[PDB]
């Protein structure tokens, strides 16, 4: 539209010539390359050497300047916020991606209530678990809590462990958090 | 009783406050609306 | 925050847990609120929880409750959310008078349900209502079009007084070059042809 | 680069000669010092009063004012957080 108007303006018609203007001269610098190169000049804040003449042209160039401005003026605005490096996503974030995988080994402390869990459990996603863990279960069941924190710390490894105990060990080590929600809802009783 | 079949814990009910929005003349507002005219006032009075 | 304030009335169920909560608590923050609740009695403890949710909606006022009736309701109002962590912990019982048989059945009962996951899927079932379009999710807040868009605005209103000043210098122009060499109405369609023009000239 | 693009490109060839040439006199006014001086002047902000003029040399110099406009709007940016000292806070502060 700059360049509609500027081959419309009669008085972007100027002539060059210098010395003394005699006659049949004029000639719009507003090429319809140029008209790009005042729009990309403009956005960019480093000016061009086009300047409009021309009042129609320059109203044009009045109000794409205050677009440029306000544009440029946000977008340094919230280039604070967002020059922010995220950490990487972990590649399980619940029971169904921990699952569907063979590359983090998993189990859960032997002779207790989460490795009885998922052996009588009947969900098919938990069986599956159940049919890693009985498979390898040299490996990935370790004997007691200790053993298996330490084993995520030391290798390749998803623990299956109590909500409480995972609540004091991540207020502990600030490298290692709790994955996902909670599988079932259980509780400590005082047995008798 | 029995053993719970749900779990549970007191806690306070209220409405959630409007998040009125930033209408599309935002960009406007970090400065006040008489400023917006000193300095058209200067454009139009530093010009003539 | 809630209890060291006065502008926003707050209760509960009277005849409820919640209500026996604060009556027999010995914290002093939790004294302070069956200090304010046992004053204005009539008006601030509800008789029941639809009439509790009620005048939260309807009054300036917060409303001590069950954490689980909060999770279907604010799946329900979108307008209308829990405030902060909770207080207490407790839980449903299937009640029994004082010695029966039917109590060691039932948790029996309830143990295997839950094993089974058949206590999350009636919890599905019910309390999982119209989804409710949740939250801003509080992080850096990347300019749509709802919050800068009156740049466009003016562009495009620039554009528009732009042109009709195009054409005042046209008619400018051509009423002014018409004094002496051409007439009003045909000189305009001559310039016509030089805009028209794919090409340099004059 | 600019500056290899501009002795290839035909166009960056004009005379300046604001007067009836008639043959002859053109020129290709980006030198090696000219070229440095459109890339610092683009990168200070300033603008030089040197200007592109074939559209070989248009993105070069489109994609340089773009990456000038990032560099230093990064750099404002990023110093708002570096003047503003986050004092010393030695991880103590009660009893707790
Ligand atoms: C993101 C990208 C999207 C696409 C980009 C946008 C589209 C691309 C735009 C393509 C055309 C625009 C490029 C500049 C002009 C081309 C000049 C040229 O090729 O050499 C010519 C030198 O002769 C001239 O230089 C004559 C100058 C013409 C006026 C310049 C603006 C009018 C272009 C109006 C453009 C359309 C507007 C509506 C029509 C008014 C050689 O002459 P020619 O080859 O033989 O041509 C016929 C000769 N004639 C013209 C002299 C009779
Ligand atoms: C550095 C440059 C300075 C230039 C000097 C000129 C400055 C003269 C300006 C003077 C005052 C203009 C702004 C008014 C004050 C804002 C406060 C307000 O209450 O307005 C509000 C009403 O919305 C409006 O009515 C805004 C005015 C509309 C016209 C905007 C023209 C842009 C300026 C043309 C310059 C381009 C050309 C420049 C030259 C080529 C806007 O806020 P809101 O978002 O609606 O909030 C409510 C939203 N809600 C209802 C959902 C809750
Ligand atoms: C030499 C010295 C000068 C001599 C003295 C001369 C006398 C001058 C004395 C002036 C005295 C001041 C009187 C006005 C006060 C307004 C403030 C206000 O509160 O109202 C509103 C201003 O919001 C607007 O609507 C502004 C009008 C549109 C903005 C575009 C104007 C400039 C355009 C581009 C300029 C191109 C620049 C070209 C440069 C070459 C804000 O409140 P609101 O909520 O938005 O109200 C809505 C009102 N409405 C419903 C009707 C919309
Ligand atoms: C070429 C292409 C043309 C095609 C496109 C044309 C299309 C444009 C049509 C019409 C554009 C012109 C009228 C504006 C109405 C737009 C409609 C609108 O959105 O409502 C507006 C009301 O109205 C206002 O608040 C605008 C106030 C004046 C600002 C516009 C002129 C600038 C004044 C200075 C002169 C500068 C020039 C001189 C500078 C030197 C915004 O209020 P809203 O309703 O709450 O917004 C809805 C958003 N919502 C749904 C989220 C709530
Ligand atoms: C242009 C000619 C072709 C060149 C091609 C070869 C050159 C390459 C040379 C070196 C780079 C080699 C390394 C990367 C190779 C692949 C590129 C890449 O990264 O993909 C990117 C897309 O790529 C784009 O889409 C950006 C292209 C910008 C186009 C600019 C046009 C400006 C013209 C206008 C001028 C206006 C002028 C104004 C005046 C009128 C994104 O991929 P990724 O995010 O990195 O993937 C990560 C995946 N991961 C997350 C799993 C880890
Ligand atoms: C201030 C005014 C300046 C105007 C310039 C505007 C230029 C065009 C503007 C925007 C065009 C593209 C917008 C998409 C970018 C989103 C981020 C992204 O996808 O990155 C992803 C890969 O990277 C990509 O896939 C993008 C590939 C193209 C990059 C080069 C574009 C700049 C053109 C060069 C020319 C320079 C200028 C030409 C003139 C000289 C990274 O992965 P992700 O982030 O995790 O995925 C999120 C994807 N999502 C957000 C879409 C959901
Ligand atoms: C969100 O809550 C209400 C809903 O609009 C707003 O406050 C009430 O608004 C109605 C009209 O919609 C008035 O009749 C009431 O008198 C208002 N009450 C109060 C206490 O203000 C409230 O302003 C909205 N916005 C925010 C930010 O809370
Ligand atoms: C060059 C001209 C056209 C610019 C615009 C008019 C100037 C001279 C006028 C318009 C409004 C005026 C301001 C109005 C209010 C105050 C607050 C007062 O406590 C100190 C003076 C001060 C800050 C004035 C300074 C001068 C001022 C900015
Ligand atoms: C200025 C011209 C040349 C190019 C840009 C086109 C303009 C007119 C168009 C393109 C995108 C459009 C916006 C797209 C989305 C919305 C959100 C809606 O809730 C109100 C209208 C609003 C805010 C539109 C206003 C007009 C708009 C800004
Ligand atoms: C909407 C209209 C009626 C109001 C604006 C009037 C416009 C179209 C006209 C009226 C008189 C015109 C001016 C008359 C004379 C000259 C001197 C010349 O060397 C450059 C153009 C210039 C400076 C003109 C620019 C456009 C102009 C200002
Ligand atoms: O294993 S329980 O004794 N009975 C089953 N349930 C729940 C249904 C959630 C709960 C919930 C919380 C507990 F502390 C104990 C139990
Ligand atoms: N704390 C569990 C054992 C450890 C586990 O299963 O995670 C139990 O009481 O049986
Ligand atoms: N649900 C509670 C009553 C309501 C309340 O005290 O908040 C109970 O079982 O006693």
């Amino acid at each position: 539209v700059l360049f509609v108007i500027a081959r419309f303006s009669p008085y972007e018609w100027y002539n060059p010539h210098p010395c003394n203007p005699d006659s049949d001269v004029v000639e719009n610098n507003f090429t319809l390359l140029n008209s790009f190169w005042f729009g990309v000049g403009a956005l960019m804040q480093q000016g061009s050497e086009l300047m409009p003449k021309a009042l129609s042209t320059r109203i044009v160039g009045g109000i794409w300047w205050f677009f440029t401005l306000i544009i440029i003026s946000s977008y340094t605005a919230n280039l604070a916020a967002f020059l922010t490096v995220e950490r990487m996503e972990s590649p399980i974030d619940s029971a169904d991606d921990l699952a569907k995988q063979t590359k983090i080994e998993y189990g859960a402390v032997e002779d207790g209530a989460t490795m009885t869990f998922f052996k009588k459990s009947k969900i098919s996603t938990y069986d599956k678990m159940w049919a890693f863990m009985s498979s390898r279960r040299q490996s990935v069941l370790v004997k007691s809590n200790e053993e298996g924190i330490q084993r995520v710390l030391t290798s390749d490894y998803a623990f299956l462990m109590e909500s409480t105990t995972i609540e004091f060990v991540t207020q502990r080590n600030c490298n290692l958090t709790q994955i996902g929600g909670l599988i079932d809802s259980k509780g400590y009783g005082v047995g008798t | 009783f029995s053993k719970p079949f749900m779990t549970l814990g007191i806690s306070i009910l209220y409405r959630k406050p409007n998040g009125t929005n930033p209408g599309v003349f935002s960009f406007l507002n970090p400065l006040s609306p008489d400023i917006w005219m000193y300095v058209l006032l200067a454009c139009l009075g530093v010009s003539c | 925050d809630l209890a060291k304030q006065t502008k926003i009335e707050y209760g509960a169920v009277e005849d409820g847990a919640t209500m026996t909560f604060f009556k027999k608590s010995k914290i002093s923050t939790y004294d302070k609120m069956w200090a304010f609740m046992s004053s204005r009695r009539q008006s601030v403890l509800v008789k029941s929880n639809e009439e509790g949710i009620q005048r939260v909606l309807t009054s300036d006022y917060a409303f001590l409750m069950e954490s689980t009736t909060i999770e279907f309701v604010t799946q329900r109002n979108c307008n209308l959310t829990q405030i902060g962590g909770l207080i207490d912990s407790k839980g449903y019982g299937v009640g029994t008078p004082m010695g029966s048989p039917y109590r060691d059945k039932i948790t029996i009962a309830i143990l295997q349900l839950q094993e089974e996951g058949k206590l999350h899927m009636m919890k599905e079932k019910w309390w999982r209502g119209n989804g409710c379009p949740e939250e801003e999710s509080k992080e850096a807040s990347a300019l749509g079009v709802q919050n800068i868009g009156g740049i466009f605005i003016v562009l495009a209103a620039g554009l528009v007084l732009s042109v009709f000043v195009a054409v005042g210098e046209f008619l400018y122009k051509s009423k002014k070059n018409a004094q002496l060499e051409k007439r009003s109405f045909c000189s305009a369609m001559v310039e016509e042809l030089r805009m028209s023009l794919k090409c340099q000239r004059r």
